[PDB]
Order: C-alpha cells, then structure tokens, then sequence
C-alpha cells in the first residue's frame, strides 16, 4: 500500500472510443450474390 | 459540441453506399424510371422520408437496404447516446501528495496554523519541499493562482472556500475537513474572563447565535450546476450554406434543362 | 428556450424556399401541402432535399434522447427541511398530524424546552424509552423522524437495512469534576489525537 | 369523415404507420398531438 | 434492440500479444516489421 499503485490499478475497461466492427462486410456479400441467385433465372421457357 | 466524431470515411462510405443504392435500382429497373425516378427513391428511403412503396428481387434488395438504414440509424443514435452520457484531486490520499510532483505544486501562507498543521504531522515529509518552497503572503494570491492556473489545488480554512466556491465559477472544495480542530479566541491564561465569555459560546450554540451568524453571513450565496448547442449551431451554419448553395444551383440547372426542353 | 426561436428560423427559411420552389415547377399549395409536410418530416427535385431535412431532424430527436437522458438519469429529492418547517411547529395544522419522540431527560429535550415547550406538548405523545424503539417506529412508520444527537443518527442511519430512512438533512445539525489538573494533560492529549487522527481510526 | 376516418387516422398518426398528410386549426393540434407521438416514443424508449 | 446493442459496444478491451507462445518472439523476421524486445545485460530471465 506505500509504494505499489500507480493507474494501471485504477483500470477502467479500456473499450472502444468512430467503430469498424465487420457486419454489413459480410452482409454485402450476401446481397449482391442474391442478384446471382434470381438475374440467371431467365424465364426462357 | 463538436462537428462530426464519426470518422469522415465512414461518412464517406455512406455516400458511396447511397450511389450503389441508386446503381442498384436504375440497372434491376430493366428486368420489368430511368432518369430521375430511382434518385429520388434512393433519397425518399435512404432519408426514411418515405419507408413505404414505389422487380421482385429488386425490391427484396431495396427493403434489405432499408433494413441496413434502420440499423445504422440504430447504431449512430447508441453512438449519440454514448459519447455523451458515458465517461481529480481527492486529498492527501492521493499519488498526486503522497508522492508530491512538479507539475503538481501546491502551497500556503507563511506563519499561518495551516503549515503549524503541516509540520506537526511526519508523512507530510516530501510536502514540505512544495508547501514551505512556494507559499505566499495573502489567501488571494492562492486565489488568483487558481484563476491564472498557477497551482491545480489549495488547502485553505472550510469556510472561505466554501464561500468563494459558492460565489465564482472557479472553486470546488473537495476532500473531507482535514484536521477537524475548533475556532477558538486567542486568550491569555491569566485572562480571567474565560468563564462568561465560554458561558455565552454556549449560549451562542444552544440558543442558535451561531446560527445566528449562518444566516447573517453564511447562508446567501450558490452557483449553477450547468441546467441551443455548438452542435446546434453547427447544424445552423452547414444547413444555411447548404440551402443558400442549393438554391442557387436550383436557377441554374432549372434553366439549362427548360432551355433543354425548349428545344 | 433559444432552440426554439431557431427552429422557427428555420422552418420560416425552408417555407419560403418551398414557395419559389413551387413558383419554379409551375412550368399543389404551400399555404396546404408544404407546411403539413413540414410537420411530418420533423416528426419532386426539392423533396429529396427535404428529406435531407428530415434526417437532419432525425438527428435531433437523436440529440434531445440523448439530452433527456441525461436529464432523468444524471431524482434524488427530500421533505423535511428542519425546524423551520410548520411539521413540527404545527403539526395538527397539516394533516395527518406528525409523530416525532424523543428519549426522556435528555439534552435536546432541555435545549427544546430552551426553544418550544409546546414542541414539548407534542413531543410527550410520542417520547421512548430506547433507540432499538426508534428503529421500529421508523421501520413501521409509528413516527415520522427523529431529532436527538444526530451522531447518533448518523451511527445507525448507515446501520439500517434498505435505508430509506432518512434523517435531518444531509448532516445538518440543529442545536449547533471542577479544579482538576488532569484537565490540561486531557486537552493536551486531545490535541495530539486529533492532531494524529487516531479518533479517525475509531472512525 | 364522420364515420371511420379519423379513427383510422389516429390510428395512422398515433401508431406512426402514416406521420404525413390527410381545418386548419384542427390539423395544428394534430401534429401538436404528434409531437406529443414523438416525445412520448423518445421517454419510453 | 437499441438498447441491446446499447448493451453490448458499452459493457472492446482486447490485447494482443499471449506471450512467448507467439512467434512474435521466437520467429520476429518472419513478421513484418520485425519485433523489438530488449533486457537489461546479465539477468536472471536472461539466463532463463
């Protein structure tokens, strides 16, 4: 208690503080690749 | 507040995300609106002023899109919320007087009792080089040394500053009372009137005199507590150059494309 | 306050916009159709400009949730202010009529009888013999709160269970053998505790 | 309009499905009634 | 799910380096830049 602490002691959850959490990246890639599912479906019947 | 804290690349990711939005729906137009249609569905949803309706898959896609606007609404208005509800010297506790530094420089008046209380206590040793290297002549100086930001804390009497922080915006008084003593009177020991003079101290307490003194000089003054903006103001300076430069491309474009439709 | 003579400001500025906006695609009514659309955007070439405007008005409803809670978050209140109050100095005057005791010949009793002995006559309906007493009175509502030695108080205040019972204030105190030698060396000593803070280590 | 509208109205405004359109001074205590929509959505949530 | 995700970006700390299970320390030119640790000469962990 006389010589140890400094502020590393006092660590308060060193978060985020603006993010780039990946997400839509993923999400994007579904999308254009549901046009790759329906736009080769040519009702050539 | 502030202007933007979003990281203006993801801004501009959004405007790119807008012109893909508008790709997007004037080329899925042809599957069974080409011109100025699609824009403004892309500023009718993108915007949320229209949610609603106005070639399936195209639209499943479009609603996705709306799917990702609400979400980013959602998220900005939790970043909205955060960074402004979300996240000193406390007393001789502290690292800061424990282990006393040089940009933490704290001091007194010269033959006061507040450094009789300093030199009478033994782990005030490393203060002593900050509290007895730096005092001053007159509290007002102290004052003056928070107000020029000379020195970041002072430890003075409870009252004054507490008086004092009640009148100007530049003191709080933090920490507990250090040494808990009593307001005495300066008397002889061969003064005999100790004892009437004691008698009415404990009038003044009993019959509230002292409390007397707390209406009469105490008990006036307060402060604020901080209860339109800068990012109002902001709002009001990029929407007004916005408009006025809207407007004026609005005579422009209208005249070039009636003098087109002339023809 | 302000904001609002800036909001309408601006929704003056975007309403006369609107108008020469409909005098330009003359080649339905700003008096009808442009002032209830304002309304419902802040809760066709300049209508996606609008729009805009009402992101932009998104964005302060964004601002003001974000303002109101720091409002109702950022209440904390109280009812009794003290003697200056009419509770105790006429307590059948504001009904139902209020229950305050005390531990008999005591020295807030003398110091009251000092000030009210009416006070007195009210407080001798309610007078205990214990503080365990106090704490069921409190605990069951039988009296309302307490004037003693507030050190006392300030002991078991902390010591109850929820503490909801509050005391006077936040810490506002009201009521503010001869020839001994032994009196210089206690006062001395006094001097030397307090001066150490060891009372503080009792503390 | 006296039968089924305004029902369907306050149902449109008070729901949020419909903010906008559909004398005067009755449609300026409307959107004062939206307002209160509004604010009361921003307190619950 | 405002509050939700109120919830979950609030309540990242992350780190970077586990320890000398890295190759960080034992393969620091297979990484670039290579790393940088040093130690005061004619220690203890030295000798570890």
């Amino acid at each position: 208690t006389l010589w140890l602490t400094g502020i590393c002691h006092n660590e308060k959850n060193e978060v985020m503080s603006i993010d780039n959490m990946a997400g839509v990246f993923y999400m994007l890639a579904a999308a254009m690749a549901l046009s790759l599912i329906t736009f080769i479906w040519e009702h050539l019947f | 507040s502030f202007m933007q804290p979003f990281q203006s690349t993801l801004w501009l990711l959004v405007g790119l995300s807008v012109h893909v939005v508008a790709v997007m729906l004037y080329l899925l137009d042809r599957f069974s609106l080409t011109l100025s249609s699609a824009m403004w569905f892309s500023w009718r949803v993108l915007l949320n002023s229209g949610i609603g309706e106005g070639s399936f898959s195209a639209r499943i896609l479009g609603m996705v899109w709306a799917g990702f606007a609400m979400i980013i609404v959602a998220s900005y208005t939790a970043n909205l919320a955060a960074f402004l509800v979300l996240d000193r010297i406390t007393g001789i506790n502290d690292p800061r007087l424990r282990n006393p530094s040089d940009k933490f420089i704290y001091a007194t008046v010269k033959q006061s009792s507040v450094d009789i209380y300093f030199r009478r206590q033994v782990e005030l040793s490393t203060m002593y080089r900050h509290m007895e290297k730096h005092n001053y002549e007159s509290a007002a100086e102290a004052i003056q040394a928070v107000r020029d930001n000379k020195l970041h804390a002072f430890i003075w009497d409870s009252a004054v500053l507490e008086f004092e922080a009640s009148q100007k915006c530049d003191l709080v008084t933090t920490g507990e009372l250090f040494f808990r003593s009593g307001f005495g009177i300066g008397m002889r020991k061969d003064s005999p009137w100790k004892q009437n003079v004691s008698l009415s101290i404990l009038k003044s307490h009993e019959n509230g005199f002292m409390e007397d003194l707390d209406k009469t000089w105490v008990r006036y003054q307060e402060c604020d507590s901080r209860s339109t903006f800068e990012n109002m103001a902001g709002v009001f300076m990029l929407v007004a150059g916005g408009i006025v430069a809207g407007i004026f491309l609005i005579f422009i474009e209208i005249a070039y494309k009636r003098h087109k439709d002339a023809r | 306050a302000s904001v609002w003579v800036m909001m309408f400001v601006m929704l003056l500025i975007v309403s006369a916009i609107a108008v020469f906006v409909f005098e330009y695609f003359s080649p339905s009514f700003t008096i009808g159709k442009a002032i209830w659309l304002l309304w419902g955007l802040v809760f066709t070439t300049s209508k996606i400009m609008v729009s805009v405007w009402a992101f932009f008005a998104v964005i302060f409803l964004a601002s003001y949730t974000a303002n109101l809670a720091a409002f109702m978050i950022q209440r904390f209140v109280d009812q009794v202010t003290g003697l200056s109050d009419k509770k105790f100095q006429r307590p059948h005057d504001y009904s139902p009529p209020f229950r305050f005791g005390t531990v008999p010949n005591g020295s807030t009793e003398r110091n009251i009888r000092n000030n009210y002995p009416y006070m007195h006559q009210y407080m001798t309906k309610f007078n205990q013999k214990g503080v365990e007493d106090a704490l069921v009175s409190l605990k069951t509502g039988k009296l309302d709160a307490f004037i003693y030695d507030a050190a006392v108080l300030n002991y078991k205040a902390g010591r109850d269970e929820g503490c909801k019972l509050v005391t006077i204030g936040s810490g506002y105190i009201f009521a503010t053998q001869k020839g001994s030698p032994w009196k210089r060396q206690i006062d001395l000593a006094l001097l030397q505790f307090v001066g150490d803070g060891e009372m503080e280590e009792l503390e």
